[PDB]
Parts: C-alpha cells; structure tokens; sequence
C-alpha cells in the first residue's frame, strides 16, 4: 500500500498512548514508541488485517552517548502482502530491560542475542540470552562508543604453557586517527 | 492423488526406472568430456591472462630525468583504507619536497588501488607482479627502497600500462 | 647502566637493549630462556647449527625480528664471532649429555665454552656474560660430563672475570630429559627400573624457575657479576618418592624393581657405548646413560655456604602441582 | 611449435600458438636454466606479453 | 669419510625429491581466500599436477594452508589442529588477513597474524592472492624443502 | 563517585581510576571558520607512545 | 542422548562452521550452530573510516556476490545524498549484479553437490566461473574483491572489448547450464537425496525471516527487484520462479531458473546499454578526470578534498535492501552529518537462514544435515560481520 | 528459563543474590570434575572466592545494577559449566610503594 | 647506474632555454601522465626550479 496510506491509517487506528513519536518521509515511516508498549504495538502490527506485518527484518541498535536513554533499538519490519516497510524504534539504557519479541517473530532471538552482545541491552523473558558473536570470556560490549577499536586484550601462543593465552593489548603500530573534519560545514 | 495409471505409460515408466536410463544418460555425458581437450595451463611456463588494470606489486615511479615522482603529498596515506602506508617527509637542501621514509606494510595492504588513483603525480602504481611469496614476515615491509627497485624493474611495462589506459579515467 | 633502556610498558612490543646471542637455545632450557627474554621486549639472536627448521618454534616469542635465527659452525671461530657482532650480552647453554662420534665430552662442553669465552673477550662489547653448568660440577666427580662442565666454568672466569655461572640441577619440564623417558619406558613395559637403587637424593628444579633466575641475573647489574650461583629446588627429593610423585598421575599398575648400582653401571655401558663407533649417527642413549649412572654415585645437594634463590629474592615452584601437570597427556 | 616469437637476454625462449575459437596453449616459455628456475625469470618487457596484457612482443616494447 | 659423502648426498636428494613431489596440504580456509585457493585446486590452475592434493584431516597432511582471517575464537582451534600433525609440518599463510593483521588488523576479535599462533614458513600476500600467486608460493615452499640436508645434519651432529 | 555503571561496563577494573580532562576544543588559528566548535570531548591522557625498534612506527 | 559436534576442515561445510547438535542415536533432535568464529568486527570498523574507505568492507562480507553488497551500500549512500545516476552506470551495475547472481548460484549448486557426493559438476562450474572472474578482472583490478561500484556511478568505464566477450560467453552459457543440469535433475539419486528434506511452509518461512530463494521455494512470489525495483529493472523483462513445495529440490530448480533468468537479463542489458557518462556530475562524491585535475584548479581542489576528507552525507538514517543472490541484503546507515558513518548495521541474509537450521533439521538423519547446510547457501563472512 | 523482568525493591535483589550464590554452589562439583582437577584445589576455597567476589560490589544501591550484575554472574557461571572456557582459566582468574613505583616508570 | 641519488642526479640536467616571462611545466610530454601544470615566472638571473619535477628553467634572452 502507499506509504502515506500506512501513515494515515496506522496513526488513526493505533491507540494514542502507544506512539510517543512518529515520522513520515521518503526514507521510511517511523514509529518511536515507549519501551513498555513495544510488545503490544508489535502484536497489533502483526495481526491487524490492513497492516499485516508478518516478517521482522532485523533488530538494530544505535549508541548515543549524549542522552539519558543512551541506546536505541530499531525494529525493521516488512509487510509482504501489502508491500510496505514500517520501522519501530524505542529507547533503552545500560540497566533497563526491554521486553523481547521472540514470541511474535521467532527469528528475533539471534538478533536480540547479538544486540545484548554488542550493546549490553537485556531482554525480558528471552530464552537462552547469551553472547553470540564475541568469544568466550569476553569483557565489555564492543559496539558501545566507549569500547576502543583495538579492544583491551590480545591473543598469542605461550610456550611455557602449551595453550593460547591472553594479555593486555600491545599494539606494534597505533591506529592513526586522521581528523579530516573541516569548518564551513 | 498423483496418478500415471495407463497401460502403455506404466510400461514406459517401469522400464526407465529399471534399466537405469537416467543413469546411463548422465554417465555418457562424462565420457564426452573425457576425450575433450583440457582447460588447464602449465603455470610455470604458461601464465593465465591478465588485464592492463591488474592490481599487484606496489612500485614507486620516477621521472625519465631521474627525479622521483613522490612529492610527499600524503594523499595515499590518507586515502589508504587499511592504513598500511607510513610517510615521513622533510625539505632537502635543494628546497624540494621529498620523502625520507615511505614504507608500506604489504601484510596490512588490501590491494584496492585507492592509493594508486589518489596520486596527483602518478608517483605510486600497482605493477603487474603478483609473485612475492617471501619466506620472512619482515621482508614484506617494503621500505621505499624496495618500492624504488620495483619501479626501476617494471618501469618499461608500468609506463605502457599507464599510457594504454590513460584514456580511461 | 648504558644498556637495559626501558621503553613503554613491559610486554611484547616493549624495548630493552638486551640484544643477546643465546647459544644452545634449540634445547630444553632455550625455549624458556628465549621466551623470558622476548616477553619483556628484548631482542634475542638464536644461533643454530642443525637444520633450519630446528629454531622455527622460537620465532613466536618476539615481534618481527626480535628473534633472529642464524647459522654458525662451532668448528669455525669466525662464524661464531659474526653471529654475536651486534650483541651486548651473550648466554651460553651449549652442552651434550652424552658422547657423540663427532664431539666428545671435553669438546662439547669445555672446548666450546673456552672458544666462546675467548671470542666474547675479543669482541669487547659483551657487558654481561653467562655460562651455564650443572650443579654437581666437582672436578673429581666420576662422571666425564661433570668434569668438562667444571673445566669450562673455571676457564670462563679466567677468560672473563665478570662472567656469572648458573648451576641448575636436573631441571624438569614438558620435554625434559629425565622424567619423559621414564614415563615413555613405563608405557611400553611398566616395571620402571631404578639404577641407583634409591636413597640417592638430589634437588630437582622447575625450568621456568631457572629461566627466571637467569633473566633476573641479567636485569641486576649489581652483586651478581662474577658470582657462581647454585640453582636448586625447594625440597630435597630422592629417586623413590620422585618416582612415586611421577607415577601417581600416570597410574595404571605401579611396579618397582631395584638394580644394584655396580652391576647396573657395568651392564649399561657395553650394550650402549663401548665398541660401536663405526656409524657416526649412533642412536641416542636411553636412561641407561653411562655417565648419568656415575653422576648418581653421590648426593648433589646445594652447598650450604653457596649462592641460592633466596640470595636473589625468588622462590622455587612447588614440584607437586603445576610443574608436573604435563604428565596428564601421558596418563 | 607453430611459431617462435623472440628470445630473452637470460636465454629463455618464447613461443606462440594460435587457436581457432577456444583458449588454450597460446603462448608459453622455455626457461634456459634447470635449477628449479625460480618460476620468475621473465623480465618486465616480456611479462606483459606473456600474461596477454599487451599485444607487443616485448622486443618491440624495449624500443 | 669422503667416499660415503656421495651416499649421504644422494640419500638427501632422494628424500627431498620424495617430500617435494608429493605434498598433501590441509585446507584450513575460513574466509574469502578459501574461494581463491579453491579456484587454485580447480580445473584451470591444477594443483594435482604438482602432486598436491588436499586432505580432510590433519593426521595425514604434510603442510597447512591458513587462508582467511583468524579471529580470537578460532586461534585455539588452529593451534590445536596444528599440534596434531607429523614432523615436517610446514605452514603457508595465504592472504593478507592470515599473514599479519589484514584489512582489519585493529579489532577486539582479530589475531594480528597466524604467525602469532603457529610458526609460518612461507607468506603469500594478496587480498585475495591470485591462483598463480598461490602456485608461486607453493613452488617457493618446494624450493625451501630442497634446502634440507637433514641426513647430513644428523651425520655431522 | 557512583561507579555502578563503570562496574557493570565490564572493562578492566584498572582503567576505571584513570584521570580524564573534559574540555571543548578551540578554533584552530590557521582557519577562520567556526564549524568545529561547541562540541565537548573527554581527553584521556594517552601519554606513553614509544617507537617500534624495527621501522620507526609509533607503538602504544 | 549424546551431543557430538561438527567442524570439518575440508570445504564441505564451507569451513569455519561449528555445529553442536543433539541426536537420538541416529536421528537429530536439535542442532545449535555456534557462530562467531569469523566475527572480524566490520560494524565497529566502519564507524572509524570515511564513506569511501568503508566500501571494500562490503566486498568482504558475502564473498561470492561481491558486487551485490557494493550495490546495496552505493544505493544507501545515494538515497542519503539524493544523487542521480546516469543510465549507462545503472545498466552496467545491473549487468554486474546479474553476473554476481550467476557466480553465487553456480558456487552454491556445486558446493551443495560436492556435499551430497557429486564431484564432476564442481570442476565444470569453476571452469565456467573463471570466465566471469576474468570479466571482473578486466573492468577493475582484482578478480574477486572488485571495488568497481562507487556511490556516485561506477569506478571507471568499461574496456572496449568487454561487450563482445560477454556476448560470446552468453552464447554458450545456456548450453553449459543444460550440460550441468543433465546430471542432476534427471538423476534418481539426486531426487532421493533432496525430495522431502527440509520442508518449510510459507507462514513459517515468513516467521523465520527466510527472504530469498528460501522464501520463493515455499510458494511466496516475493522478489525485491520486482516489488521494489531499484535500478533499471522495469525496462528489463524476466520471470520470477516460484516453488510448489519447498524442500531442498524446488530450491535447486528455482536456482537453475534464476541462473537462466540472470542470463536473459544480462543479454537484455547488453542489447539496451546506452552511451554517456558513468559518474554523476555532482562532483561532491565523484572525483574529476585525471586530465582535469592536472589542468583545472577547481578539479584539483575537489580531488584533494574528496580523496582525504570524503563527501559528507547529511544527517539522516535510512534502510535500503537489494535482492542479493543469497536473499534480502540490507544496509542500515545512520548518518551523523560528518564524513564518517555513525552506525552501519548490515542485515546479512545468511543470519536468518542459519538461525532456521534448528527447525529444518528436526527429526532428520545425520546425512540429511549437510544437504540442509548446502541447500541454503550460507557463507560465514556475512553471518559473522 | 527466560530472563526475569526486574527487581522493584532491594529485598528481591538480595533474594536473587542468594539464589545465584546457591546455584553457583550446586554447580561447583561439576566444574571440579569436568576440568580434571581434584587435588590441586579443594572445593572449599572456591566458595570463599565466590563470596569475596559477591561482597566486592557491596556498595551498589540501584536494584537494576544488582540485577544486571547477577545476570552477568549467571552468564559467567553457565560459560564455565560448559566445556568452553580455556583450560585452567578459572583457577588463574579465581585465586614505601612510592619508591617501588618510582624505580620502574614515570607513570607509576 | 644507481650510486647517484635523485638529489645529485637532477642537478646534472642543464637548465631549459625558453623565451618569455613565464613557462608552463607539465613533467611528461603527455599532460595526463605528468604532474599538474606549474607556471613559473623566470625573471631572476638564477634558473627557476619547478617544484614538482625539479627541472630548472632559465631565460635565454637578456
Ligand atoms: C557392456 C558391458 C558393461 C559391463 C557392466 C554392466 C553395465 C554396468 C552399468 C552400470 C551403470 C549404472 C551404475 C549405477 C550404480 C547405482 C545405480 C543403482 C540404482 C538402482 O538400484 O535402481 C534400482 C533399479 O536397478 C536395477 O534394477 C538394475 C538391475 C536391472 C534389472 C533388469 C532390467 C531389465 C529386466 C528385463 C529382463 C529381461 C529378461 C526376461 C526374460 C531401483 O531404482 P529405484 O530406487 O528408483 O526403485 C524404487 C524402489 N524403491
Ligand atoms: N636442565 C638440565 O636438565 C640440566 C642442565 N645442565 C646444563 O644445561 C644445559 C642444557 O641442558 P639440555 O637442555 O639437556 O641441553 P640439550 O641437551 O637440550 O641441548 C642443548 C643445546 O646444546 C646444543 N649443542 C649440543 N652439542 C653441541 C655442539 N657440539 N655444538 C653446538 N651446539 C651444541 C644443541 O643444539 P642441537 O640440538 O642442534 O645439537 C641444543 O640446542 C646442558 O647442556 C648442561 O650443560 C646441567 C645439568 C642438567
Ligand atoms: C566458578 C564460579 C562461577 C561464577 C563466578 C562468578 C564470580 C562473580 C560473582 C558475581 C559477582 C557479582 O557482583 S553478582 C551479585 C552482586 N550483588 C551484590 O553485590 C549485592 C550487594 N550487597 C548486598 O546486598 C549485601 O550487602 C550483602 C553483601 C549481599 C549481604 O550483606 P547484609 O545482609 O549485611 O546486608
Ligand atoms: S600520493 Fe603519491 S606523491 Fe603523494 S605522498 Fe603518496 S606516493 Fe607520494
Ligand atoms: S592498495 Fe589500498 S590498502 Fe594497499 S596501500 Fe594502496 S590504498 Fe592502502
Ligand atoms: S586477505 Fe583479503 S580476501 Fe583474504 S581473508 Fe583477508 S580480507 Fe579476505
Ligand atoms: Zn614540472
């Protein structure tokens, strides 16, 4: 269906308290809702006849280290029947737990696990929530703006103990950051 | 109810599934390629085809007079996505802007050609050589003398490659 | 002083002006001494003589040229001087446990050590020199190898007065040459002969402790130069409970057989090495080494009035847990 | 040998065969030496001709 | 002992010829370099011509080809698999990621070179190396094997 | 004070006691534009940067 | 019940695959893949590099369809920048996307056949694959990781003799496809090793996010280049194959038909390709010609300022998706407004396909697991970003 | 099962702390006999080590921080239970001054 | 020969003779394969050195 038609219908049909912030543009229709109404909003968008969002594309995450709700998880959705694409995003925190959507879309389990791996945002009643991408025993969440690019620990082989061990990082050549940003912009 | 119940067609199907007609037809195809000429090439004597745009060994060209083309503009170092190029420069007593240390870590290099297409003087190029295979790691840290030796060795062909594709881009 | 210039945090990519020519680093102590040296950033040069793949397991220690293997010829004096040309410290560990059809006990230890010391003196740039001998290195010892070690360690002092001597005692490790053959021999047969008959006490030491002592002696330009340390373990073991502490993890069936000392030494030598000298590459000796039996005739405990670990403020590892843990792969 | 195309200062000789419509056995090298020949003896002038980079023989590329 | 020196020389030459004419590399390709190394084993740049056949297990493989990025989670597995190999045990580091960092070289989960886990003998650089580049690297490894007087060294020692 | 988020961040504990400087970088003298102002940054004092004794690269 | 683990080193499992699965002695009850062995860390690295320096990361994600990911990244940048592209650039981008589709389908089919046990089609498909890898090696430098597709247009113009050679290849590629298909479709072993294996229903594929061949295998006529045609695809006519019951065999037939459709599209692009410039005249994201940067002051200034600083994408955030050969490949850019991307999440199609292995391998036998792995065409560069 | 929602009060936080400590103890023998270590370390001292690690964060006041710390605790415990952590990682991980700093480096 | 570095090798090339107040230096005879064009005012009695190539231009007249 037409992008503006989704805009008008969804804004009129949806309960008013669910959507805190909403945006219409050519880039994509956006529904910024609260952290606790996310499950209900996703359930409504999944089952309603006119807005049949059946497949969840991915669960993203953006770190803004300048606001109280540092993280922002983004839910990209797709309506195969009506050929539309809606995007729902909420705000998170280092300690705030956000309800999972694995019950609706079973494919969201791995995306939620990787969001927890990268940003450290826990998900409520998520079955088997654990690190998926980083190695075993990893400390810190790499995709936060705080995490250094090179990390904190290295990996090498030590001969006294016949195994591969870990040390604090010792870079042979530091990452040269080139500051190309210029005024008049 | 998928049905093929006809007196004539049951005989036709029950023979194909009994005398291995599909197997024989797929078997006789390989024998066709058994007698066909092969597509391989003996590598050490015959080399595979390449292109004038091939991305291989880094080389530091120089002017036909004998002065090196590199002017320490440091565009190659800034554009290099892998951050493999390190440059140090100072003004010689002649007053010319030249490099003293221009070393490329060929183990970080990704052979993308961004450095080659960023030079305003065509100082650095990627020659057609693809046969490094050094036995030591620190031999792969080219250090502005290996670059110039490569440029001298491949100049007669790098110049031809550059002049052939200069009409492009 | 002038050398040992610290640069950055201690680690792989650190810097330390301890560019060293460690001789015999392809052996048992070498893979630990080089690891200790390169772990703190100091460059090390590893001169070898055999096949070029023997020291390739040492290149993992450093960072892009901190471990440079080089080839020499012990019979040629010029090459062994060339390998140490760009060095400010030399460590010598060259020594053979047994006879060789090309190198005798005197040639392997005493003559090589004398040549190395003279070459180092000629170079003039070796600020610290270390030559390593064994603990029971008395000149009157019946074993031929110990006499060669004594001659080498006395000649080194005359050649270089400011040359430390390190004297470990039957170091044990993952590929050591006193415990591994025992477990191997037990695996095929399992009766585990005791040549000495027990009650031959000595002090085993952990090889990592030996390497730590050597590197600490390198890192202190003080009351260590010229001194001859006597390295030893924390406990006074003997072959019986040493065999027990070996066998406990090995398990299966424990069997002990006692061989009288004189008949054992009179039987081991003829079968192993008394007349077979035609083939140059004669098979390496098993635990029936002729001189290892003679070395067991007297207790090799550390002298009470000599230098120890406590004089160099480090503690030995307890030879009951981690140091012997490598026997799980045998069990 | 359909055609022999030039020689080299190192002694390795260069041949050429022309096919009809399918690639294969177009141009190769006969190395002068035999001590494993290091697989890299073609000079810069003849390197382009061998890899089909340029149609110039290589002796012509020197001029 | 000059009379036998000919015998030792011939034995060494025969042993080196045997080890060079039949190399059975073990494929450890785990990134896009594995695709190029797979093209190398394909019909065009035939590896089987040079006596090179890939093995599925390390217990019967001569050398090991590390082709691809070596992350932190895979380095223990690489070391473990390298440990279960026979005496010759050569290692070839194909690709820019394997032979020291790579395009990434700055990451929480990338080992800056397979030479920090296993001792590498031949470095084949390229991102990704051409099949001809891998063939040249294997020829260089064969040349390295020729420089092995292992019987002579045993005799002299 | 209130290092609970620091405790749960998982970063090595020895790096939680680092002294940092907070400032807004000033406009460069060599340029007259003011398009790089008003943004604050934390300045960890990464003073120790020695030189690699193989090629002169700056290690850290 | 015992829980043995995979990790074979030969390329049967495409390498870098660790699979811990529990069986009931002969029948597998639950397979839990352990991804992360190839997590290079591209998502964190993109943020530290200019919009141009980050392009070659997209070659290293799905390294059988190199120009498919570059297409998605370039389209995302263009959508954020609002930059028009000349027709010739669009046509050549479509042509090379179809070539990537052919390459990826060939590689997937023959690795799947190698897993099953067939060996001959693998070598034939690679002797075919070289003839397109050399096409890649002609337009740009590298055979595999060709940074040919830039955000503005393409990197540089096609060589003079490329079109004739591409047409010559397409003359016989159909007969080569028929020769490869002769040994697999009619073969009775191939049917019995694929029929009734890994059945996925359309509702269940939609739930598990199986966009791609795994979706069309289940009877859903969902094609991203038909539903949301991005480049010049309305002009090109092609058919979208749809399976009847999706189980490891209708997917294979769909891949055959998609190879033929890609051949048809390549022929159409060759016939209909116009003449004109290849890079947009905006000159904010496209560099000047080498003859102009050495003659004109403004051109040299632009070259200097875009080969170091790069173009600055205005502050916004978009999600773009293209029909990669594996499936729906999506790049989600968040633009800070500077010359470096603030966040670039990459929606790899293989992630959901590998996630869906657990239910697809339910109550199957062990030999019916390698065929499931092969039939979904998973590569771990994209799965582990 | 699934992740618990949250803890409204500190009493629930203390209850979760006690449950995590109890579960870690009931999992202490399996990690004793899965890493093949019996005589090197007795099971008693690991209890004191876990108690010290738990008591380390005694100054935390926010219930959410307590919940997330406990969740990280279960994650680490579950990682240790499986044969996934490297060998003897656990035993290594779970075991005036001015002149001393001055003689080493300028950065202390 | 290789014992002559470009420093002491570019100085052995005699300065170019040209008429007029300024001269345009492009490096190679093909403009696309040289350096960016560099107009130099050769008014002083010393030869005017191109900053890219290092070639020296001097005024034949006067
Ligand atoms: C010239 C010298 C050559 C010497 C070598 C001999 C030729 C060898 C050629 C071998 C080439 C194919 C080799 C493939 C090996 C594997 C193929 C096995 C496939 C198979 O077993 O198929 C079965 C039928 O095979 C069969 O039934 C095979 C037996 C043939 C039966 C006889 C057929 C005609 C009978 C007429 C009798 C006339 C005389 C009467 C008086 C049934 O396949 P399915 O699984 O689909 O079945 C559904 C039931 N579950
Ligand atoms: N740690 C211990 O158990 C004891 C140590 N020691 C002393 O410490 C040294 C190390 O003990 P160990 O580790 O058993 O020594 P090894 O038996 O391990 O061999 C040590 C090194 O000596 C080298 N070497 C031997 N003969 C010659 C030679 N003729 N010319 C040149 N190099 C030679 C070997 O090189 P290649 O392998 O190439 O021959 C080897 O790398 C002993 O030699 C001994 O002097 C004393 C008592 C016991
Ligand atoms: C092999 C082991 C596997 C697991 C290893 C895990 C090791 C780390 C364990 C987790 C570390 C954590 O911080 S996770 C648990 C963190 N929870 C807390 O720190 C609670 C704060 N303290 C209090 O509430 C009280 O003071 C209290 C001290 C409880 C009682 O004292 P009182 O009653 O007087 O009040
Ligand atoms: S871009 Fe070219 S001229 Fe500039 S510094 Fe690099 S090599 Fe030298
Ligand atoms: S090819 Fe690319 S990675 Fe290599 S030096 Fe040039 S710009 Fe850097
Ligand atoms: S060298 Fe290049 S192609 Fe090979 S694994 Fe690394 S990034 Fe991929
Ligand atoms: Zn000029």
């Amino acid at each position: 269906m037409d992008n503006q038609f989704i805009f008008k219908y969804s804004w009129e049909t949806l309960p008013k308290k669910w959507v805190k912030k909403m945006e219409r543009s050519e880039h994509g229709n956006r529904f910024d809702t609260n952290t606790d109404y996310l499950f209900q909003l996703l359930c409504f968008l999944k089952l309603h006849t006119y807005t049949r969002v059946q497949v969840l594309i991915d669960i993203c995450g953006v770190d803004y280290p300048s606001r109280k709700r540092r993280f922002e998880v983004v839910y990209n959705l797709l309506s195969t029947r009506y050929n539309s694409r809606i995007r729902v995003q909420t705000s998170a925190d280092e300690v705030t737990r956000i309800s999972s959507v694995v019950s609706l879309f079973p494919s969201a389990g791995w995306w939620e696990r990787e969001v927890w791996d990268m940003f450290g945002v826990s998900f409520i009643n998520h079955p088997d929530l654990r690190r998926i991408l980083t190695d075993y025993g990893f400390e810190g969440h790499p995709l936060r703006k705080d995490f250094p690019l090179s990390g904190y620990v290295q990996v090498r082989y030590d001969d006294p103990e016949k195994r591969v061990v870990s040390e604090p990082i010792e870079m042979t050549q530091e990452f040269r950051y080139f500051d190309f940003a210029s005024p008049w912009e | 109810k998928e049905i093929s119940k006809d007196w004539n067609t049951v005989f036709e199907r029950s023979i194909n599934t009994l005398f291995l007609t599909e197997m024989v037809r797929g078997l006789s195809l390989t024998l066709k390629y058994f007698f066909d000429p092969k597509v391989t090439i003996n590598y050490p004597f015959e080399k595979g085809p390449l292109s004038p745009r091939f991305r291989g060994e880094h080389a530091l060209r120089r002017y036909p007079t004998g002065e090196e083309r590199c002017i320490a503009c440091k565009l190659c170092e800034a554009v290099c996505p892998a951050q493999a190029i390190t440059i140090e420069a100072e003004e010689r007593e002649d007053g010319s802007r030249r490099t003293t240390r221009y070393d490329i870590d060929m183990t970080k290099c990704i052979y993308c050609g961004f450095c080659q297409e960023a030079c305003p003087v065509d100082a650095i190029v990627e020659g057609p050589n693809f046969e490094f295979a050094t036995e030591t790691h620190e031999e792969l840290l080219y250090d502005k003398e290996k670059l110039l030796e490569n440029g001298d060795r491949w100049e007669t062909e790098i110049a031809e490659n550059l002049r052939s594709e200069s009409l492009y881009r | 002083v002038g050398h040992l210039a610290r640069k950055g945090t201690g680690g792989r990519s650190s810097v330390s002006g301890i560019v060293a020519t460690v001789f015999g680093a392809t052996g048992f102590l070498g893979r630990y001494l080089v690891q200790q040296l390169a772990k703190m950033g100091s460059q090390v040069l590893v001169p070898f003589r055999g096949s070029e793949d023997s020291p390739r397991h040492l290149k993992l220690m450093g960072d892009l040229g901190q471990v440079v293997p080089m080839k020499f010829d012990p019979r040629d004096e010029d090459s062994i001087k060339a390998v140490m040309a760009k060095a400010n410290v030399v460590i010598n560990l060259i020594g053979r446990e047994y006879e060789t059809r090309n190198f005798s006990f005197e040639d392997a230890n005493h003559h090589i050590a004398e040549k190395l010391a003279l070459v180092a003196k000629e170079h003039g740039g070796i600020m610290r020199y270390i030559q390593v001998s064994c603990l029971g290195a008395s000149v009157s010892s019946p074993s031929r190898m110990l006499r060669a070690k004594a001659a080498a360690e006395e000649a080194v002092l005359n050649a270089l007065p400011e040359a430390t001597i390190m004297r470990p005692a039957t170091m044990i490790g993952t590929e050591d040459r006193i415990l591994n053959p025992w477990s191997m021999f037990v695996k095929k047969y399992g009766f585990l002969p005791l040549i000495g008959g027990g009650t031959t006490k000595f002090q085993p030491v952990y090889v990592v402790d030996v390497a730590a002592a050597i590197v600490a002696a390198l890192k202190d330009d003080g009351s260590s130069m010229g001194k001859t340390y006597e390295l030893g373990g924390p406990d006074v073991f003997t072959t019986h409970e040493l065999a027990e502490i070996m066998y406990d993890m090995i398990r299966e069936w424990p069997r002990y057989v006692k061989l009288p000392f004189p008949i054992a030494k009179a039987m081991a030598a003829p079968r192993d090495f008394m007349v077979n000298k035609v083939p140059f590459p004669l098979p390496s000796p098993q635990i029936f080494n002729l001189d290892q039996i003679n070395a067991l005739t007297t207790d090799t405990l550390v002298s009470d009035n000599a230098l120890k670990f406590q004089d160099l403020d480090l503690v030995p590892h307890k030879l009951k847990g981690y140091p012997v843990e490598f026997l799980i792969q045998y069990r | 040998g359909a055609t022999l195309v030039g020689v080299d200062k190192f002694g390795n000789k260069y041949y050429q065969k022309l096919g009809d419509t399918q690639y294969g056995r177009h141009r190769w090298v006969e190395y002068a030496s035999k001590d494993r020949y290091n697989a890299s003896q073609v000079p810069a002038e003849w390197h382009g001709w061998l890899h089909f980079i340029t149609d110039h023989t290589g002796d012509e590329l020197l001029s | 002992s000059k009379a036998a020196e000919f015998v030792i020389s011939k034995v060494d030459d025969l042993m080196n010829w045997a080890r060079t004419g039949s190399i059975w590399p073990m494929t450890f390709g785990l990134a896009c370099c594995a695709v190029e190394m797979m093209h190398t084993g394909a019909a065009r740049y035939d590896l089987d011509r040079f006596g090179i056949i890939f093995r599925p297990s390390p217990r019967q493989s001569d050398c090991m080809i590390v082709a691809g990025t070596l992350t932190n989670k895979m380095a223990p597995a690489l070391r473990k698999v390298y440990d279960q190999m026979p005496e010759p045990r050569w290692v070839i580091s194909m690709g820019s990621c394997a032979n020291g960092g790579g395009y990434y070289h700055y990451s929480y989960s990338v080992v800056r070179g397979c030479d920090r886990i296993v001792p590498v003998d031949i470095y084949v650089p390229g991102c990704p190396p051409t099949a001809e580049a891998l063939l040249y690297g294997l020829l260089q490894l064969q040349k390295k094997i020729n420089r092995r007087k292992d019987f002579l060294h045993w005799w002299n020692k | 004070k209130r290092g609970e988020i620091g405790k749960v961040s998982g970063i090595p504990e020895e790096h939680l006691s680092r002294k940092v400087i907070i400032y807004s970088p000033a406009r460069t003298a060599t340029q007259s534009g003011s398009g790089k102002l008003g943004k604050w940054k934390i300045n960890f004092v990464s003073t120790l940067k020695w030189e690699n004794p193989l090629m002169g690269w700056t290690s850290t | 019940n015992f829980t043995l683990n995979f990790g074979p080193q030969h390329p049967a499992a495409h390498g870098v695959l660790r699979l811990v699965l529990e069986m009931n002695g002969e029948v597998v009850e639950r397979a839990e893949p352990h991804i992360g062995l190839l997590h290079r860390g591209t998502e964190k690295l993109i943020e530290y590099k200019t919009y141009l320096q980050a392009l070659p990361y997209f070659d290293r994600l799905d390294y059988v369809s190199m120009m498919a990911q570059e297409h998605a990244y370039s389209l995302a940048v263009e959508k954020l920048l609002n930059c028009e592209v000349p027709l010739r650039a669009q046509y050549i981008r479509v042509l090379f996307c179809e070539i990537t589709r052919i390459l990826n389908h060939l590689l997937a089919l023959t690795t799947h056949a190698m897993d099953v046990g067939a060996l001959t089609p693998f070598l034939w498909a690679f002797e075919e694959r070289e003839k397109l890898l050399e096409f890649y090696e002609r337009v740009s430098g590298a055979r595999m990781h060709a940074s040919f597709i830039r955000p503005g247009g393409v990197a540089q113009d096609l060589p003079l003799g490329l079109c004739r050679d591409i047409d010559s290849f397409t003359q016989q590629f159909a007969s080569r496809i028929d020769e490869l298909e002769e040994m697999l479709t009619g073969n009775r072993i191939w049917k019995q090793r694929l029929v009734d294996i890994g059945t996925v229903t359309a509702q269940q594929a939609k739930d598990w996010g199986f966009s791609g061949v795994m979706l069309r295998g289940s009877g859903v006529c969902w094609d991203l280049r038909r539903a949301a045609p991005y480049d010049v695809y309305d002009q090109l006519d092609f058919d979208v194959p749809v399976g009847t019951r999706g189980d490891c065999y209708d997917r294979y037939c769909i891949r055959i038909e998609e190879m033929r459709q890609s051949l048809r599209i390549i022929v159409q692009c060759l016939n209909q390709m116009p003449s004109g410039m290849i890079k947009a005249d905006d000159r904010k994201l496209c560099p000047p010609s080498r003859c102009r940067m050495k003659l004109s002051m403004e051109s040299l200034i632009h070259h200097f300022e875009l080969y170091t600083e790069g173009f600055s994408v205005p502050a916004s955030s978009t999600y773009t998706a293209v029909e990669a050969p594996k499936g729906e490949f999506g790049v989600f850019l968040v633009s800070n407004g500077s010359n470096r991307p603030y966040r670039c999440k990459i929606r790899a199609p293989g992630f959901a396909h590998s996630q869906g292995l657990d239910f697809m391998s339910k109550h199957h036998m062990l030999a019916d697991v390698v065929t499931i792995i092969g039939t979904q065409d998973i590569v771990f560069g994209e799965v582990d970003r | 099962i699934g992740v618990p929602p949250n803890s409204a009060n500190l009493t629930e936080a203390r209850r979760r702390v006690f449950d995590f400590f109890r579960a870690a103890c009931r999992s202490i023998p399996t990690i004793m006999d899965i890493y093949n270590l019996q005589d090197v370390v007795a099971p008693s001292q690991l209890r004191y080590a876990i108690s010290a690690q738990i008591r380390n964060n005694a100054h935390i006041t926010d219930p959410k921080v307590i919940d997330l710390l406990i969740f990280k605790g279960m994650e680490e415990l579950t990682d240790i239970v499986d044969h996934a952590k490297q060998r003897h990682h656990i035993i290594g991980q779970y075991v005036t001054d001015f002149l001393k700093n001055f003689y080493t480096s300028n950065y202390f | 020969r290789s014992k002559k570095s470009p420093m002491e090798l570019i100085s052995e090339v005699p300065p170019i003779k040209v008429d007029g107040r300024i001269v345009a230096c492009e490096g190679d005879t093909n403009p696309a394969l040289g350096h960016p064009i560099e107009f130099i005012c050769l008014d002083l009695n010393e030869p005017a050195i191109c900053k890219y190539c290092g070639l020296r231009y001097v005024q034949d007249h006067h």
